[PDB]
């Protein structure tokens, strides 16, 4: 007598761990494996509903503890949900709203009633436990809600690491436990446990007891070597249910996720290069502010479908970026969140015409050449699920 | 070729052809643009606004600093900065942000863009235009004549306009290209006519009528219907520095058909939204004032822009609290097409003969 399952499995790869699914969401079928962008990352540069929707996003991010503080839960609550209030119709992903974009000066010591955020200058702590964060997040209506957890740094070690990873735990339960409609949102779990892979497996273990719809992979990405970074992605694979989804936070570099694709995540989320003038293409990037893009009348890449390259030269954009830099960040961002959707469409596209080691192996040439030049890490993890390059 | 319909009280409604061929609406504006963009609008974006106007304006002063670029690109600056299909004015500075005064001679004038300053002579002036390949272009000219200094503003601007039109002469590619002649003259009503007079001697396009921005006194509207009478009727009039709506109205009953569309990009970067009303019986609102944090009614209630259709003031209201540059879209899109809906009730009153009312009704507001 499990809950209903929010996610079908379309299609698999044979010899890997690669994944083609739909994820039947409140505000729509998602089809995976799908990188999230945070929705405020594309308003922020100006970019409307009908733009995001028109490059193919069908969910996108919230950040809990930013729309906590402006507008705030009671105003979105009258706005009728950040749905209504951002007149976004597909779906939505908040967080917890205890760590994300939260700073560290903003950050007194968790305790067992929750996170405690410090107001300036002396003033009064704030506390965010469990029940008060699955309650605001019920105000926001996003179609997927995260846990609150306890998050160390992937480079912390000592006791700290297996007490928070309990700690999740336990906030895990009283998430579920404070979660009354889960008829409406969809409440994932975060593996926490470090780069230790007993308190990992533990955590694995765990948290798949308790019968949530999704799964995240927390506590990741955060300076680890690459070596410990995709062997602590596959231990959590190896355990997570695969009639559930597989929520990896914090990667988004092209090739991570064609990696972590590969050893079973479906759903990825990352913070940014367009401020640096960088247009991600698939050789890696273009710093279009270099002075050998002045004259360079050719698009960013004639085969994207964006609407920057459809009608921007890398020249005009190079202009724009020194006379109107405002101006040029919105053309790079737009392409930039192209890139992502049409990488991971792309990805999509060869799982279901079973092609994806050719895909990897297309790829992997295009970003680096030979063999020899592709990254270490990256060639044993695919090794690892049958796809040598 | 511009074909008129009627002349109601001084007012000049009709339409401009043959620009392709393609045609203008008179009275009207032009879409204004910084940079070779539409302030914070796209392609998509645009297309969705009701009534843009035909042509664009572009300035000099934000385009002269990528003469090189442009001239080895050799398309034009139209096809450069990927809007094409579009027609292009190119005016001498920016009505917003026109630079230091004082550098004018008989020889040069200069502009600023982003960077430094950039001294144009006639000859390099013209050949800045042969980059851009503009469709109409204003000709050089002395508009910084704000008595003895007023003869000057004419004499220049003379000798300039017969150097332009020599150097056009023998220029292919300027050859599909229409010159605008520029009345100067300042705030003496005898180098005005002068100007009008003798500028109208030389074939150019059209006019535009330079130094009658505001701080728009009567004194300089009567220099300009003075000026307007002692031009030709079958040529279009433009003015610049003039796109308020109460003073769009007085300058279009002396005989002024073209204005730059700055005014509601003002609008937009000081976080506000036109709202007044401009078909029956305070012209802009503030979305950063506290009382619109709540407020989830569209900027302007039956508008039909994108932003007005499907947000609200409070959200818009949280977007210029966060510094989110959609704010300065959404805001963009109300007021162009807030702004491009005034021009055409002007043109729907011009029809019906109730042009006086709908004075009435803008400077009750304004
Ligand atoms: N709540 C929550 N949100 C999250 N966003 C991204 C991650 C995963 N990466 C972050 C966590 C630890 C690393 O040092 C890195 O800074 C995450 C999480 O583990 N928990
Ligand atoms: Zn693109
Ligand atoms: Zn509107």
């Amino acid at each position: 007598e499990s809950a209903p399952r929010i996610m079908r499995l379309v299609a698999e790869c044979s010899r890997s761990g690669a994944r083609a699914g739909e994820l039947r969401l409140p505000h729509g079928t998602v089809a995976t494996p799908v990188f999230m962008p945070v929705g405020t990352q594309a308003t922020m540069k100006g970019i409307t509903t009908e733009q995001l929707d028109s490059l193919g996003c069908r969910i996108c991010l919230g950040n809990t503890y930013h729309l906590g503080l402006r507008p705030g839960p009671e105003l979105i609550r009258k706005a009728q949900g950040l749905h209504g209030f951002m007149n976004w119709p597909h779906n939505l992903l908040t967080d917890s709203g205890g760590f994300q974009m939260v700073s560290l000066f903003s950050l007194s010591e968790v305790t067992e009633e929750g996170v405690h955020f410090r107001s300036p200058y002396d003033g009064e702590e704030t506390l965010l436990s469990p029940e008060r964060s699955v309650e605001i997040q019920n105000a926001l209506g996003s179609d997927i809600i995260m846990q609150l957890d306890h998050v160390v740094s992937s480079t912390v070690t000592g006791p700290l690491v297996e007490e928070a990873m309990h700690r999740s735990v336990r906030w895990l339960d009283r998430c579920i436990a404070a979660h009354k409609h889960p008829d409406k949102q969809n409440l994932f779990a975060i593996i926490q446990g470090g780069l230790n892979a007993d308190l990992r497996t533990t955590c694995l273990k765990e948290m798949t007891k308790r019968d949530v719809p999704g799964f995240a992979i927390g506590g990741l990405s955060g300076g680890e070597s690459k070596a410990q970074f995709w062997k602590m992605v596959a231990l959590s694979t190896s355990m997570l249910p695969k009639d559930k989804p597989r929520y990896l936070m914090g990667v988004g570099y092209a090739t991570d996720l064609v990696v972590c694709v590969a050893l079973g995540c479906d759903m990825f989320d990352c913070v940014r290069t367009a401020r640096f003038g960088s247009a991600l293409v698939p050789t890696g990037n273009l710093q279009l502010k270099k002075k050998q893009y002045a004259k360079d009348f050719s698009p960013i890449n004639p085969e994207c479908p964006c609407p920057t390259c459809q009608t921007h030269s890398r020249a005009f954009l190079h202009a724009l970026l020194h006379s109107d830099n405002t101006t040029a960040l919105h053309h790079l961002t737009v392409h930039n969140i192209a890139y992502q959707l049409q990488l991971l469409s792309a990805v999509r596209s060869s799982i279901l015409e079973q092609r994806f080691p050719d895909f990897v192996r297309n790829f992997m040439r295009t970003m680096y050449g030979d063999h020899s030049l592709c990254p270490a890490w990256a060639v044993e993890a695919l090794a690892s699920v049958g796809i040598m390059l | 070729k511009l074909s008129l319909i009627k002349v109601v009280n001084g007012c000049r409604l009709g339409k401009i052809q043959n620009l392709g061929d393609c045609t203008v609406d008179i009275p009207g504006c032009l879409l204004y643009t910084r940079t070779g963009s539409a302030p914070h609008l796209t392609h998509q974006t645009l297309r969705n606004i009701h009534g843009v106007p035909g042509i664009a304006q572009l300035t000099l002063s934000s385009l002269a600093e990528h003469h090189e670029v442009l001239a080895e690109y050799k398309k034009g600056v139209g096809s450069f900065i990927g809007m094409p299909e579009s027609l292009f004015y190119c005016s001498l500075h920016d009505p917003v942000t026109p630079g230091p005064a004082g550098y004018v001679t008989s020889k040069s004038v200069s502009v600023w863009g982003f960077g430094g300053r950039v001294e144009m002579t006639v000859s390099k002036f013209m050949a800045i235009q042969e980059a851009l390949q503009p469709d109409w272009f204003q000709c050089l000219s002395d508009g910084e004549a704000s008595i003895k200094r007023a003869r000057k503003s004419v004499d220049r601007s003379l000798l300039f306009l017969d150097s332009c039109l020599r150097l056009q002469e023998e220029s292919e590619v300027l050859q599909k290209s229409v010159i605008i002649g520029v009345i100067e003259g300042g705030d003496v009503m005898e180098e005005r006519l002068r100007s009008a007079r003798e500028t109208a001697k030389r074939p150019v396009g059209g006019f535009l009528l330079d130094g009658f921005q505001g701080d728009v006194t009567e004194t300089r509207l009567h220099l300009l219907s003075s000026v307007t009478a002692e031009l030709p009727e079958d040529k279009p009039r433009l003015i610049c520095g003039v796109s308020r709506p109460d003073e769009v109205l007085e300058c279009i009953e002396r005989g002024v058909d073209l204005f730059e569309s700055f005014f509601p990009y003002q609008v937009t970067e000081r976080g506000c939204a036109l709202t007044f009303t401009f078909d029956c019986q305070s012209f802009e609102i503030n979305l950063k004032e506290k009382k619109y944090q709540e407020d989830f009614d569209p900027l302007v209630r039956g508008c039909s822009c994108y932003c007005c259709k499907n947000h609200t003031r409070a959200y818009i209201h949280h977007l210029l609290m966060t510094n989110e540059l959609l704010a300065g879209v959404l805001l963009m899109m109300h007021n162009f097409e807030h702004y491009f809906g005034f021009f055409c009730s002007i043109r729907e009153a011009l029809k019906n003969d109730t042009l006086a009312q709908l004075k009435e009704l803008i400077c009750r507001q304004m």
